[PDB]
């Protein structure tokens, strides 16, 4: 295993940003032909986070706050 | 020549400044070298002067402010016509399979005015599937909508995929498959299914896939539809195939967002209504041909009460109800026979013969499902002696409205089977009628016609 | 003392049905309630997002 | 010396002008002469022209704009170590008790970061209480976070006072104790209970409670939490209560409006899970030394799923959740044990007899609210006679959870019952499977060990 950590205290950006890290991570394993297994523990949380950068950034909020983009974020 | 700066990028919103002599319409297409790659914008707002506020269609990284805009001056075009057939492209028209360009003759803008309602031929000529209970529980005409509402994982995807293959090597017609929101999963498997499947010659596929900007998944639609009214306008009966209504309003919902117009009732975009009309009025018969159209609509956490289904209810004229209880039982397709509808089940149209067997079965199936409580309470040695026989004769009507796909077979290893309506009203009024007291149950289960069923009670 | 038992039967099921009655009658109340709270929540809530959202 | 002007007053935030090459870092403190007292301000945001928003700690009447504010070049800063053991202390680490001066060697700021992973330390040793229900349902380990749920009025605080009893009483190390937004009137009674019991040289206070204005309430958990640190560092093992968690995020949603920043789903700040997870992260044992804490969250209009109760369940350890229905009952403690949990109610770490005996509780309690909806449509009768067993040894368990306090012995006049982990696994391992089925409910109501309920059984 690998583990990728970005815990409650870390920037939002840290938070928002981690998984798409492990997905660079796991990629490298699938384009050379083995196979990997990528957990991403609370897409949710990376969710409020994107959400606090949203706000913060005056971005149009959507539903529940989110932003109009978060589909196209997941 | 171009004559645009860029002024703002927000996500996948771009701004661009014009002289205020030039300034691009809406719906323009404008196109600026995001590095190397080439990257369209559609106008979307002429806000204030000279500035002008769109959606990239392709995605917005690496974008800086100034960089140069060159304005094309129509909106998305796209190719058309025979060229297209067993082409895969993306909602600008460009290959995707890599078979190398299109080869194009013509190009049509995806944007165009529905037709009026003296242009409309009034039709009543049903369509002929391969499928029993479609066929029998809601028969639709050409011109006509079907909406496959259900669930998750009940079938929709499949469904229409035997219908693409039915209406492909059984009526040689022509079918254009506009996978807006598509899963690039389930956009393969399809493309691998038509390709082993022979069909693939007869079929036009555009994608828009879920990893796409918002926009870029709403325009597709209209792509796939810019085709089909190519196509018709050669005078072909077309089959539009759109695979998933639900996505098309999400993608609506998030364009509206980004715009940052004013939500609406459940957080929906305010235009939703009428833009489920610009898509599903284009969809009409003529005078000159035809396209008919069926639709999957995802119902999100099974009511059939928020805006999306509500509002796509007003445009269809059959409605399919797909169930995962049924399903789970393993009866497949997963039609529920009793709340499935259409607007064209009705002696006049479709001949006394076939609504007297279509009512017959909902009654005897709307009979089992009053008995079933007083079978489990009392048992069934209780029943009346006519009550023990509709028991059994609804037990193999809904045994023999299952069928085994040809696009199933790689679930199940069957061959597949297709059956015409006559042998499909020919078996359920012999079933409701006692002509087949002395088969077991099992002889009904994945069959095709009635003589299949003879056949296989007389090996079981 | 059979068909005695079956009227006496017949009775106490009389009465349990009247009973089981006037019980919903009751839990349709304490639902109603419920449902109007959680109504006038879901257009405040509503009602608050879009008008908090248009800067 | 005096160098900046305040330009705005928006209740508890000021704005204040400083030249754009001494503007001040975004923590540091500022002061003003407020009529004739001294007023400080803390730094949240730099805005452009050399402009600064800052929250006062401190009463905001009286400042008029145009007022000199001078620029403390240093964040707040508090006493911390043995100096400041039984004394009381203000927000800013003032003296708050009529006694002298603290006699602190060290000041520490109040914003600090979090310990590194690599220096974290995870512990098993199981940590007994005197509480049924706590140590059978939820049981907690040295240096784990407890945390209390519950809305208004259901024993939170009544549970803290008997866990610092029966922990901290015989406990070594020091204590800190925070009131964040709490009643005067209780921390009062907490500090004369202590300095009548003599315990008062090993507990620290800090006092921030609810007449005070949102700045003191926002930063008293972190000057608490600071002078807990100190103590962690020096290589101790420490007890931390923080009296209300929930006051510092309201204090922060206060305040966010008037700082201009976009409300989010229920009018919370933006950052409420981040200004939570700031606090929460440093509270933890490290390889130099352990914080045991608890933590009251009060749960606003008893909804679970507001969303600072549901961002606060992540950080804890053992979750222990009241309800008002068992309140209203008057089974005090009033723990739900369908929603008390434990990371350490595992087979390896608390044993299989206490695992068992607990997954046993929690499945005929589940079973038995299964029940309740039934039993209330058509009444009791209809269960089958194995439903009626589990009806009544759940109703018998549900009163055996009921305990009485040694501080609640004002409350009611029962004495206070201190009870074993053996003997509430043994009893509720005997009313389990039946052994004690012959004896009335209310034999078990506040009662001790199981031996207390069959002495009560025979006086009825
Ligand atoms: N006629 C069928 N025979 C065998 N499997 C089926 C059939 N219809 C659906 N399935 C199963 O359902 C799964 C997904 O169905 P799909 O059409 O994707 O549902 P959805 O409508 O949710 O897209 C497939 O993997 C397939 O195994
Ligand atoms: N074990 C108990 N015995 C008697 N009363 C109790 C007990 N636990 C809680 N209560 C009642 O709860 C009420 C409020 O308790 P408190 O801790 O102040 O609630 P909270 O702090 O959660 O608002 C008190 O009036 C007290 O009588
Ligand atoms: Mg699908
Ligand atoms: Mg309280």
């Amino acid at each position: 295993t690998i583990v990728v950590v970005a815990t409650a205290s870390e920037s939002a950006a840290l938070q928002y940003l981690a998984p798409y890290a492990g997905a660079a991570m796991g990629e490298y394993f699938r384009d050379r032909g083995e196979d990997a297994l990528i957990i991403y523990d609370d897409l949710s949380k990376q969710a409020v986070a994107y959400r606090q950068i949203s706000l913060l950034l005056r971005r149009p909020p959507g539903r529940e706050a989110f932003p109009g983009d978060v589909f196209y974020l997941h | 020549m171009a004559t645009g700066k860029i002024v703002q990028v927000i996500g996948a919103v771009v701004d661009v400044e014009f002289p205020q002599d030039a300034v691009p319409r809406v719906y323009d297409a404008l196109e600026v070298q995001n590095g190397n790659e080439r990257l369209v914008l559609e106008v979307q707002q002429q806000l204030g002067g000279g500035i002008v506020r769109t959606i990239a269609m392709g995605s917005s990284d690496g974008l800086r402010r100034g960089l140069d805009v060159k304005d094309l001056e129509h909106p998305i075009e796209v190719p058309v016509g025979k060229a297209t057939l067993g082409r895969i492209m993306n909602v600008l028209g460009e290959p995707v399979d890599m078979k190398g360009e299109i080869g194009e003759e013509e190009r049509w803008a995806i944007h165009r005015a529905a037709p009026s309602y003296e242009e409309l031929s009034n039709s009543q000529e049903l369509l002929e599937t391969g499928i029993k209970v479609i066929d029998l529980m809601a028969p639709f005409a050409k011109g006509g909508k079907v909406g496959l509402f259900g669930g998750a994982g009940v079938g929709k995807t499949v469904n229409m995929m035997e219908l693409i293959r039915n209406i492909a090597i059984e009526h040689s017609g022509y079918s254009v498959f506009a996978g807006v929101g598509e899963r690039t999963r389930e956009g393969n498997d399809f493309y691998h299914e038509m390709t082993d499947s022979n069909v693939i010659d007869k079929v036009s596929l555009v994608y828009g896939q879920m990893n796409e900007p918002p926009g870029n998944r709403l325009r597709v639609a209209l792509t796939g539809l810019t085709m089909a009214e190519k196509f018709r306008d050669e005078g072909r009966d077309v089959l539009l195939f759109v695979d998933n209504i639900y996505r098309y309003t999400l993608a609506g919902t998030e364009v509206s967002a980004l715009l940052g117009r004013m939500p609406s009732a459940v957080g929906y975009q305010p235009t939703l209504a009428e833009e489920m009309g610009v898509l599903q009025e284009r969809i009409t018969s003529t005078k000159t041909g035809s396209i008919t159209s069926v639709q999957a609509v995802y119902v999100p956490a099974d009511d059939l009460t928020d805006p999306s289904p509500a509002t796509t209810f007003a445009h269809l004229d059959a409605t399919v109800v797909l169930s995962r209880q049924i399903a789970s039982l393993g009866i497949y397709p997963a039609v529920d026979p009793l709340d499935s509808t259409s607007r064209q089940l009705d002696p006049l149209v479709v001949g006394q013969e076939h609504y007297d067997t279509a009512r017959g079965v909902q009654s005897i199936l709307q009979r089992y499902q009053e008995l079933k409580d007083i079978i489990a309470i009392l048992g069934m040695d209780e029943l009346s002696e006519e009550d023990k026989l509709v028991v059994a004769r609804a037990r193999k009507i809904q045994r023999f409205l299952s069928q085994p796909f040809f696009v199933a077979e790689v679930f199940t290893g069957s061959p597949g089977k297709y059956v015409s309506l006559k042998d499909t009203i020919r078996g359920f009024k012999g079933i409701m009628e006692g002509e087949y007291d002395h088969l077991p149950e099992q002889a009904f289960y994945m069959v095709g016609s009635i003589e299949e069923a003879v056949e296989k009670a007389k090996k079981l | 003392g059979v068909v005695e038992n079956l009227a006496s039967e017949q009775a106490a099921r009389m009465v349990a049905m009247k009973a089981a009655t006037d019980n919903g009658g009751s839990l349709i109340k304490e639902l109603q309630l419920v449902y109007n709270k959680a109504r006038q929540a879901s257009i405040t809530q509503e009602l608050t997002e879009i008008v908090s959202g248009a800067a």
